[PDB]
């Protein structure tokens, strides 16, 4: 019980961790891979239009 | 006396041998690739991104001595063979 | 008192031993694993913008993909890329559901975990490895011959060190084996004697060991597929 | 003491004897002495030479795409465009920064060093 | 006992990878090589 | 003879070999991490800012075998295993 | 006091040996490997397809010896010589 | 055989081991890093003052080793551990 | 004790430190003539085929004295010599 | 056997590992040392004596180890703690 | 206790420490020999005749230790010195 | 056992790893400093006697704690402290 | 039993740690020297005689250190000091 507490008083660390520093980069770089997905379907469809 | 206390005497000193080649490996690898990777930052600063594939290759292999030294010392303390 | 090894859940069947707490973490992960399949099976779109479970997906293909163009060509081998993206996802997600916080007090001061990563356990491991092994001997013998190839592999780049060529293709399964085997184990034993703490200094040490271990585990995995794909590309040479 | 020619293409600009030649070459900074070895190095692009003499001040040059040969009794350096330390004007080198044309951001970069502004 | 000993585990999980492996090759290289050739 | 004199003898002789391999490997490898980093440094004054991110990881891993060795150290020393 | 104690408290603490010294040398040659590899790699981006062939021939030949010292490490611990 | 003499001896040898470690570590270290920045200075004599900010960031990385180092062996041979 | 099993502790243990440093060399010389080689290679890439003659003659020199010294190791361990 | 002797031959031991550490970081400091002061006089004759400064900062964090050392040795060999 | 066993045990663990010096001496020797010879064709593809004259004297000396330890090392085991 | 028996022994221990770590310094940093004034002749011919000062230098730093070595392990072996 | 089996057996290690140690030094150093020897032919053709003379300097520096090990291997060996 209490290694239990221990441990998931440093679980709750590094989520806090993972969440400050490490969840903002990487959601930063899975919205910049859907934008430019995104403008590539747009500008196929504007190249089709032309 | 107990053959044991011989056996176990002889295997910890064992695992102390174990622990310290592979920490000395460990250490000493990472330390070379980690300067090569420094110095290919700082000469080629553009080349930053494709150095971290190879120097965790070069990491995740040298390291594998140190840790499975460490695994063979777990075997030496903790089931130590021929015990009896 | 460590209990280094000691695997609970374990049964027999067809005279011979089975550790529960490995099959129940095995399917653990291959249920996770089947379940983001699945999710990516009912979300493939290439018209519309892709979810993130696509997105990563995909990174993989593509790693996986270039690292087997720029070793030996997709062309020759493509089952080599299902192969290796599988076994990293597998790895990965086995040796990442261990930041799961489950270790507590086995009421006599030895630490339990409900869940432990399966590649801690050496059956897990060498199975992988010998599975790995098996297929890409098998495809070396398929591209060059059932007797051509063991000549190949002997021979070396110079037929001088033969003896020494033989180790490696012995060496070539345990190093994939054991390099998991000890990196995953390490995990298992430092969080344990971590737990000899108080659990007011416990979480310091715990949440540094198992940050960094988030890590080991990704970088585990990456080795794994790289060295797999690397062995397929030397393997079907010529 | 060695003797220190600022060389440019277009003419001879400078010569005289110095006590210490800094300059920035591609790898990193570098600085030269008197019995300094044979070099031949590529200043970076937007470089700046210090000469400091003996009895005389501190000599500020930006450097444009210019070239450092280190020779076993003198130091030559070769330069499109060199310009002095009282020859710069803060405006116009500080206001080429951040310029979309690359050439002229690495000049305006050497004027600065060359000034001290960094 | 000797942890590195291997035990009849080593088929079950072998069995649990396979079919893993079977779900991969099937539901989603082939998908996502699909829709990396076609974007 | 007491077999826990022999046990924690070897003990002590194997905690000595553990930290006579971590200090090797830690010095070492900080010392070619830390030459790395002082050369690009030299280099380029600048380069400071985008060196201490490769350098820091380079210690990093250097680092843990360190601590790990002291870790299981502390286990050899302070719960000697099969300590009669 | 049972002669077989004496004899596998010595294979014990060569096995150590063994494993500490394949370790180092494993650790030391992974390591300045992968710092020729990393340098190869900074220097031009196009050699990440190349290098690999002859950088894994070197660890090949390194990890090779180490595995060697493992199998006589085993020999030692499992099937001990003139265990009597 | 008094048990603490055994104990006694054991605690000196592991804590010349702790020393020797300690010492082989700082010592390579420290002279690596002082390469480094006696290269330094020799490329570009007037950057001794900006280089003492990386020198002491890893000569201390090294000293911490080798003061850590130390300070087990003060615990080895003057309050040993398991003393019977 | 029986002389026998002293003899084969002694045996034991010396061949443990031969197969340590003949590891230790091994590991070190083939990485450090790897480094050679894939530094030759990436500069030059069409001397890929010319280094290999003089890498592995070095590659026999090396993994040579290994054996050899791998040889007498057996002989320690399997027929000792001055057992008796 | 008196106690006492035991623990002056484990002394013994302890200084003589401590002695073989030192002297191995010493020599190998000092020698890398020399090398980069050596490769810097080359390269700048006249930043001699301004490559001194740093050399010394070099072998006295070097040396210092080196007779530390020294004196925990001599405390090994003529007080040695826990003597009786 | 036969004191001829402790003599047989004492020459085996000394003449196992000779053969690891030796190979590990002669490994990383030959290894760096290896590596210059390897650079020196490397860049210099015509001075490949040229530079095997300096190199055979090279591995020559490193391998004359070799061989000198085997000697003695044979002296130590084969005909042991002090035997009762 | 005569302790003074055990003294001795430990002694001869004593002084072999005295010996063995000064050797082993001054081999690696003599021949490091002497690869520092090869690489300096090379560069430049007429370098050559402003070179030998700093080596010198170099070396008096290295073989003089060699020497230190030497004289400890006299100490160790022929007035050693602690006989009785 | 007989002390003198004990001095014999303590000279045995001793003497095999000093050639161990002597032997790593001596092949390691006259490894690194002869790397730059065969560095700096390959840079300069011409310079061939007049670096054989710092590579013979450097080389004399590391057979001397090697050869005075041998000397005080033998003296421990053959005429064992303190031997009753």
């Amino acid at each position: 019980m209490s290694i239990f507490i221990g441990q998931l008083i440093g679980f709750a660390v590094i989520a806090f961790i993972i969440v400050k520093w490490v969840v903002p980069p990487v959601r930063t770089l899975m919205r910049n891979q859907q934008e430019a997905v995104r403008a590539a379907l747009a500008e196929s469809a504007e190249a089709a239009k032309k | 006396l107990d053959p044991n206390a011989i056996i176990t005497a002889g295997a910890l000193i064992g695992g102390g041998l174990i622990m310290g080649g592979g920490a000395i490996g460990a250490g000493i690898g990472d330390g070379i690739a980690g300067n090569a990777l420094i110095s290919g930052i700082a000469r080629q600063p553009e080349a930053q991104g494709r150095l971290f594939t190879p120097f965790f290759i070069t990491v995740g292999l040298v390291e594998a001595a140190y840790f499975i030294n460490l695994a063979f010392m777990a075997l030496f303390v903790f089931a130590t063979p021929g015990l009896q | 008192a460590i209990h280094v090894g000691h695997h609970t859940l374990v049964f027999e069947l067809f005279g011979m031993t089975f550790n529960g707490d490995t099959i129940l973490a095995t399917a653990v992960t291959a249920v996770i694993v089947i379940a983001l399949a699945f999710y990516l099976r009912a979300k493939v779109t290439s018209t519309g913008v892709p979810s993130g479970v696509q997105l990563f997906w995909e990174a993989l293909t593509i790693q996986m993909r270039q690292q087997i163009e720029g070793s030996i060509g997709m062309k020759i081998a493509p089952f080599v890329l299902p192969l290796s993206v599988t076994i990293f996802v597998f790895i990965l997600i086995s040796n990442w559901l261990a930041v799961l916080p489950l270790q507590y007090g086995g009421a006599d001061g030895a630490a339990a975990e409900l869940y432990k990563a399966p590649a801690s356990d050496i059956n897990f491991v060498l199975a992988l490895a010998l599975f790995v092994f098996v297929c890409y001997h098998a495809a070396g013998i398929w591209r060059r011959g059932i007797v051509g190839h063991p000549i190949k592999v002997v021979k070396g780049h110079v037929a001088f060190l033969a003896p020494i060529n033989i180790v490696e293709e012995l060496a070539k399964p345990i190093s994939l084996a054991l390099r998991l085997f000890g990196n995953i184990f390490a995990g298992g034993i430092l969080v344990a004697l971590i737990a000899m703490f108080p659990w007011y200094i416990q979480w310091f040490p715990n949440a540094v060991w198992k940050t960094f271990d988030l890590f080991v585990g990704l970088i585990q995995a990456f080795i794994f597929s790289l060295l797999t794909i690397l062995y397929f590309s030397q393997s079907m040479e010529l | 003491d060695l003797n220190v020619e600022i060389v440019a293409v277009e003419r001879e600009l400078w010569s005289g004897p110095a006590t210490f030649v800094f300059t920035r070459t591609t790898a990193g900074e570098i600085g030269i002495l008197p019995r300094h070895i044979p070099l031949v190095a590529q200043l970076v692009d937007d470089a700046m030479v210090r000469v400091e003499r003996e009895g005389e001040d501190d000599l500020r040059i930006a450097v444009d795409g210019g070239f450092l040969s280190v020779t076993e009794e003198t130091v030559r350096i070769l330069v499109e465009n060199a310009q002095f330390e009282s020859e710069i004007d803060a405006d116009a080198a500080k206001e080429d920064a951040a310029s979309d044309d690359e050439r002229t951001a690495a000049w305006g970069r050497a004027r600065l060093r060359a000034l001290g502004q960094i | 006992s000797n942890f590195l000993i291997p035990n009849g585990t080593f088929f079950a999980v072998l069995i649990i990878f396979l079919i893993v492996l079977g779900v991969i090759s099937k539901w989603v290289v082939p998908p996502i090589s699909k829709v990396l050739a076609e974007r």
